[PDB]
């Protein structure tokens, strides 16, 4: 139940040979935890997906808003890389003036 | 030390082996020449359980002192993996205090994660 | 611009993605493997082999011959990977006998990927790859026999088992009991078909054990038991008696040294001169001994452990050469008697009874 | 004698050949025919 | 809004396994000052990772509060004011994107005429 | 063999006694049970594997006509494409105990006949079944089919 | 050369006049070629946006030598492709192209051949996003041709295809992506659950009813996503069991 | 010594051996013939087991006698510290090599300036290790540091680097003059020789696969391990055909992750 409390309790049991008071032992134990906490990490991206889907498909009108602002987040990276370059150029004409 | 115990103690595993399938071949001949109609000498049939049981005593033997051994050994590796008396102290009261610490962060975080 | 030659191009392609078939079937056709034929599988752009009746199998009964062949429905091989020299099998198998905690809960179809690659050289259908598909089918039969016997025993098991042990993960190629009463320790049989054993691992998932498994002291007696009876109810009975003594017994330092013997006969030797032995019972009871004295002549004793005076006396206050007969202790009086109190520097009883 | 032997490398003992002809009416234009050769001196 | 918390909810299960690796790392380097900065860094990781966790927790709940059209039903087998806005911005990044190209050539052609030139002194 | 030798000898003499478990039982349960303690605590499936992995363009049924539930059974296939033409359906006697040994086709050489088409079809299919290896099953059969009509479609034009 | 002994090789280039002529005209030659190459990689990235692709001209030059490096990514998946990269070396009168797996291709100096390459590039691309991808989502990369032999003949260069598996058994997902006819991908549905599959009375068992006997063919617009791998991604999630 | 540790552990499991062994031949002898329908059968039953159970114990007493002749030769708190570093190394070794094969990161994204001395002291580094290779650094355009790496009386390879980050190579036979007129390098050059224009398109494709996002130390020193493995041609032969040469040519592909000797031909 609620996928977010089984990856914590996996998380927890990835570190439960080290937190208390040789080698195959370790390693089939790393290989269970890793394995599940993987898996339980898989299968929270597919539920986000999902959800994701489903809202894409019914209000659609979220989707074009974050495009809106990702293209609106790329004009003004694009505008501070040209001001950077721009100072550069103009520092740079002032030192190959003086030779 | 162990490595020559070792080497004493192999040729008495021999020794108890022989013995063993020996009289466990004696005590099984007499039995069934008991058990079948057939005459047999009673004689000095030399009990086998004995045998068996000094076999179990010097694995015993043998797994104590390659164990012991084995201990030393790794023990040896990890403490050369880690000149005044104080100044050991000093750095061993360093390590098993950072060595606490690594794992009381690591139990408190894990606990402070969830419960 | 048609300098390109289109079906050139096409025929060397079509012969390198298919030609590593017909090695395939051919060696197929060697060890007698029923298949259709190379054929174009669903779309058009691949191809697969796929058997009809992979040969019975060496050693197993007929009623699980009759039941992996009833549940067996697919076992196609396609090739896959860069070089096209990777085969993968897709066994699908129905009515699955136990499920388990990890979510493989649905419906019953279960899908296992067997994956080989031969060597460069050795061609890329050979009798190497049908030889590993072999052996893995022949460790998929031998550990089903025992998922068979375990799945039928499971509505009438001995009920305090049912709460020690659930099931993880039953891939038709491991079998991951996790016991514990938090469920925090787990045993792994597999069948090994290099040795020709079942290998079972021992290993530590979950949020409340020691920092092993604490029956790793007992693991090899333990496969040897398994070896020589496969029965997973047997298995549970022998972790569920052990892991109470065990517990205790892996707190001891080492000084004391633990010689397992026989499985359920632990034997703890105090430096060299002392020893005592250690008998887990059925219902919470363990009995121990004297270890120096015979089971034999009394009057003689073991080659290398000097017998504990007065040893009778200390067990019975938990509970001539009379510590040869057992005493049985209740499991708790043996973690009183072994887990280090302070002195009435931490020492157990037990080592402060021999120091 | 105008031909192209491609021997597949993934597996060898296979060839594929091609043969080069002309074509009689069209004198900028090739013919090919694809042979399929398998090699054990 | 809610169709980028799901993005957000995706990109915090993204960092976790990341923030699990590297708190792997820290522990296979630490050899029993350097000591302490170890450490440091260790707890603050393990900081960081509990507040990834909290976000994660808040991240479901947002999304799981905002479905009546079950999926497979949405896949297609064979057989307004804000389209505007993103024609305007598309517009604008196309002209913005054919100057930086502009730019960029002329960045190129610079470099080559220079090392060309460099190179031919010897 | 070595240092197990006597035991082998005894043992291999006194087989075929029927006091011998008797005899090992005495001579070796009391030592083992002194020290390790005492003891423990219709239609064939292949064939139903085959049609269920068919591809859409088969059909596959069974004959109305013929014996049921008995040792062979007989299909009646069909074929739907759209690239393909209709055919006669093409029938099969699969035998019982099916791998292992090749299914017959029945041969219905009159309605292969009153066309220049399915006479096409027909003798490329008996070239492609001559060229079969043996023991095939019934998808190579099927394919043999679908690829002889092909063949009768490409050669026609 | 006498005691330290030369072969004819060194001896005829410690003597060896070019003239000016022939120098300037490989220097143009060069200049000219790396101009094209410029720009059908620009025009590339211009045109197509479905991939996308990268260039990383070099340092330092040589008057008869340049180097980029063209990486082939899609938009937001820079972690998980990264296997197509190529490296090309323009000389005079060739591009020599270095693959990232070890292929050696050497073109000429047509602006029609780089264009060529770098569509089955980009094609190949189109399918080792999706197998790296099923590595991500856990799902089971069933078969992988990177050169299928199957199916109607391209134009540019071969085609490729994989098929996954879902990982609870039912679904599977195939792509055939090629240079000029892209992208035909379909999933594959158990039987059971297409419900216009003509049943059949030879099987009489319900065991059957698992295996995934039907194939349908997805509409590829009209899916949602503004990417290929996105629309991958959400087509995988969609054939999950729904956890909600 | 470890190989003392592993020839310990072993023959500590040849003594479990040996005892489980002679066990179980006491054992199987205790329960007697079983039925097994045929008389036949049953009896080769029983032989079988015995023998192999025979055969079991002679192999372990042999182990034994072999691993004989291969032996050689608060306080608590500490080695209570020192166990739980070792666990906690090897656990987190292990964990962190399945969790970097597996990582869910696709992008970057989310909602190369070094000083010279850093990249002089990072290739010293690598120098200091891998005594055959010498590494010498020199700077003649700028900021771009350029690498000369002999190796063996084998190779010369030119690198070519772009702030920290390997960018073109070349490499040249040990003869072969790499030094211009002036003694500079010779940068832009090829190898009069067909095994070294392979190898040099071998090392493009080695600069290609060894990439790392962010960290450039991993990369270069996995660039110098995989290059130090060509100090085995003209020696190793080809790990598929076995023979040393196809079409006069050594095997030039010295494969990444397991660095084997293979004709580029044979992949
Ligand atoms: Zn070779």
């Amino acid at each position: 139940s609620t996928l977010v409390d089984e990856l914590e309790s996996s998380f927890e049991a990835c570190f439960a040979s080290l937190v208390s008071q040789d080698q195959e032992e370790i390693r089939t134990g790393v290989d269970q935890c890793i394995q599940k906490f993987l898996d339980i990490a898989r299968q929270t991206e597919c539920f986000f997906l999902q959800k994701r889907l489903q809202l894409s498909v019914q209000k659609p009108e979220q989707v074009i808003k974050e495009d809106v602002s990702e293209l609106r987040n790329e004009l003004q990276r694009k505008d501070a890389l040209v001001q950077k370059h721009l100072t550069k150029l103009r520092h740079w004409q002032q030192v190959l003036e003086d030779i | 030390d162990p490595v020559q115990r070792y080497k004493m103690l192999i040729p008495q595993l021999k020794e108890s082996l022989q013995t063993l399938m020996k009289v466990a071949a004696q005590n099984l001949i007499q039995n069934t020449n008991i058990d079948n109609g057939q005459k047999s000498s009673d004689g000095p049939i030399q009990r086998f359980d004995k045998c068996l049981e000094e076999f179990y005593a010097l694995c015993d033997q043998l797994e104590l002192c390659l164990r012991l051994a084995h201990e030393c050994l790794s023990q040896s590796c990890d403490s050369a993996k880690h000149l005044p008396y104080p100044q050991y102290l000093a750095v061993i009261k360093a390590q098993i205090s950072c060595a606490k610490d690594i794992h009381t962060a690591l139990l408190d975080c894990a606990n402070k994660v969830t419960g | 611009m048609c300098a390109f030659n289109k079906v050139l191009a096409h025929f060397v392609a079509m012969c390198d993605t298919n030609m590593p078939f017909v090695g395939l079937r051919l060696e197929l056709s060697n060890l007698e493997i029923p298949h259709q034929g190379v054929q174009v599988e669903g779309d058009g752009f691949s191809h697969a082999i796929r058997l009809l009746k992979i040969p019975p199998c060496k050693g197993i009964t007929e009623e699980t011959q009759k039941a992996l062949d009833r549940s067996l429905l697919d076992c196609t091989f396609r090739l896959q990977g860069r070089n096209n020299r990777t085969w993968v099998a897709e066994l699908v198998f129905a009515n699955c006998p136990l499920n388990g905690t990890s979510t493989r809960e649905q419906g019953p179809s279960r899908h296992v990927y067997l994956t080989y690659e031969n060597l460069l050289s050795e061609p890329v259908g050979g009798r190497k790859v049908v030889e590993m598909f072999l052996n893995d089918w022949n460790s998929i039969a031998r550990l089903y026999e025992c998922v068979l016997e375990f799945a039928r025993s499971l509505p009438d098991i001995p009920a305090h088992l049912n709460i020690f042990s659930e099931v993880r993960v039953y891939n038709y190629r491991k079998l991951i009991l996790c016991y514990g009463t938090t469920k925090g320790s787990s045993i792994s049989i597999q069948w090994n078909s290099i040795h020709q054993k079942f290998h079972i691992s021992l290993g530590t998932v979950g949020p409340n054990s020691g920092c092993s498994n604490c029956h790793n002291t007992i693991l090899h007696q333990l496969q040897e038991m398994f070896n020589k009876t496969p029965n997973v109810v047997q298995l549970l009975q022998v972790l569920f008696d052990t892991q109470a003594p065990l517990n205790a017994i892996n707190k001891l330092p080492t000084c004391f040294s633990i010689l397992p013997q026989s499985s359920t006969h632990i034997r703890l030797a105090f430096r060299n001169m002392y020893c005592i032995d250690i008998y887990c019972r059925s219902r919470g009871v363990v009995a121990i001994r004297d270890g120096a004295y015979s089971l034999f002549d009394n009057s003689k004793l073991v080659e290398g452990f000097y017998p504990a005076p007065g040893l009778k006396t200390f067990l019975n206050m938990f509970v001539s050469w009379a510590a040869s007969i057992p005493t049985i202790l209740t499991h708790s009086a043996l973690n009183i008697l072994l887990l280090p109190s302070p002195t009435p520097y931490l020492c157990s009883p037990l080592e402060r009874f021999l120091g | 004698k105008n031909k192209l032997f491609i021997k597949l490398t993934r597996l060898p003992q296979y060839y594929i050949v091609v043969e080069m002809l002309e074509v009689p009416n069209k004198p900028t234009q090739l013919s090919y025919k694809y042979y399929f050769m398998s090699v054990n001196p | 809004n809610t169709a980028s918390l799901c993005r957000i909810g995706q990109e915090t299960v993204q960092d976790i396994v990341y923030r699990t690796m590297e708190i792997f790392q820290l522990l296979r380097n630490m050899q029993l000052g350097t000591y302490q900065d170890r450490l440091t860094k260790l707890q603050d990781n393990l900081r960081q990772l509990s507040v990834l966790f909290r976000k994660l927790r808040l991240v479901y709940d947002k999304c799981n509060e905002n479905d009546p059209i079950p999926v497979e039903q949405l896949i297609p087998y064979v057989e307004s004011e804000e389209r505007r806005e993103i024609a305007e911005v598309n517009k604008k990044l196309k002209q913005k994107n054919q100057q930086l190209k502009q730019i960029m050539d002329q960045l190129r052609n610079l470099i080559w005429d220079i090392n060309a030139m460099l190179a031919m002194r010897n | 063999q070595y240092l197990c030798q006597p035991l082998l000898d005894a043992v291999l003499a006194n087989i075929r006694s029927p006091v011998f478990n008797h005899s090992l039982y005495r001579t070796f349960v009391p030592a083992m049970t002194a020290i390790h303690g005492p003891p423990i605590t219709s239609i064939p499936s292949v064939l139903q594997g085959e049609v269920a992995r068919l591809d859409p363009k088969f059909l596959v049924n069974l004959d109305p006509s013929h014996c049921s539930n008995n040792g062979t059974v007989h299909l009646i296939c069909k074929l739907d494409d759209k690239d393909l033409p209709s055919v006669p359906p093409l029938e099969l006697s699969v035998p019982a105990d099916y791998p292992a040994q090749s299914p017959l086709w029945i041969d219905r050489q009159w309605q292969y006949d009153a066309n220049p088409f399915l006479q096409s079809v027909h003798r490329c299919m008996t070239s492609r079944l001559l060229q079969l290896p043996d023991k095939h099953s019934v998808t190579a059969l099927l394919n043999t089919w679908a690829q002889s009509v092909h063949q009768a479609c490409l050669s026609a034009a | 050369s006498g005691p330290q002994a030369f072969d004819k090789n060194e001896i005829n280039s410690l003597q060896s006049s070019e003239g000016l002529l022939e120098k300037i005209i490989k220097q143009a030659k060069h200049i000219f070629l790396r101009s094209r190459a410029a720009a059908t990689i620009d025009s590339l990235a211009s045109r197509i946006e479905d991939p996308q692709i990268q260039a990383h001209w070099s340092n330092i030059n040589d008057v008869y030598e340049s180097s980029v490096k063209v990486l082939i990514t899609s938009q937001g998946y820079e972690q998980i492709c990264k296997s197509i990269q190529l490296q090309l070396n323009i000389g005079v009168e060739q591009i020599r192209v270095v693959h990232r797996d070890g292929r050696v291709i050497t073109l000429s100096y047509q602006e029609q051949e780089l264009q060529d390459f770098l569509l089955s590039q980009m094609s190949q691309h189109q399918v080792h996003a999706v197998q790296q991808l099923a590595k991500v989502m856990g799902w089971q990369v069933l078969s992988f041709s990177n050169h299928v032999g199957l199916g109607p003949i391209e134009s540019i260069g071969n085609a490729s295809a994989i098929t996954v598996a879902s990982p609870s058994g039912d679904y599977a997902i195939s792509v055939r992506n090629g240079p000029e006819s892209g992208s035909k991908i379909m999933v594959q549905f158990p039987r059971n659950q297409c419900k216009d599959l003509p049943k059949s009375d030879v099987l009489q068992d319900n065991k059957w009813s698992h295996l995934r006997g039907p194939f349908k063919e997805v509409q590829w617009n009209k899916m949602e996503g503004r990417n290929f791998v996105y629309k991958m991604e959400l087509l995988m999630s969609a054939l999950s069991p729904c956890l909600l | 010594v470890s190989v003392n540790l592993e020839a310990f552990s072993q023959a500590i499991s040849a003594i479990q051996a040996l005892r489980s062994s002679v066990s179980r031949v006491f054992d199987c002898l205790k329960d007697g013939m079983r039925n097994k329908e045929t008389l036949e059968g049953r009896e080769k039953a029983f032989i079988a087991h015995f023998q192999d159970n025979l055969h079991s114990v002679n192999r372990d007493l042999n182990e034994l006698e072999r691993l004989s002749n291969l032996v050689g030769k608060l306080y608590s708190q500490l080695l209570q510290a020192y166990k739980w570093s070792n666990k906690l190394q090897y656990h987190a070794g292990l964990a962190s090599g399945l969790l970097n094969q597996q990582s869910l990161k696709r992008s970057a994204n989310q909602m190369l300036v070094l000083p010279p001395q850093y990249v002089d002291d990072v290739i010293s580094r690598i120098d200091r290790m891998f005594p055959e290779m010498s590494i010498h650094l020199s700077r003649p355009n700028g900021t771009s540091a350029m690498l000369l790496v002999t190796l063996g009386k084998v190779l010369k390879v030119i690198v070519v680097m772009r702030s920290l980050f390997i960018d073109r190579t070349i490499v040249k036979g040990y003869n072969e003059n790499v030094y211009t007129e002036d003694g500079k390098l010779d940068i832009w050059s090829k190898s009069n020789y067909q095994v070294f224009q392979k190898v040099t398109d071998h090392a493009t494709t080695a600069l290609l696969h060894y990439q790392l996002p962010q960290m450039p130390d991993v990369v270069v020193r996995s660039f110098m391990t995989w290059l130090r493995s060509y100090i085995k041609l003209f020696q190793a032969p080809c790990q598929r055909c076995g023979k040393f040469l196809q079409d006069g040519l050594p095997p030039t592909w010295r494969d990444f992750r397991t660095l084997e000797a293979f004709h580029d031909t044979c992949r």
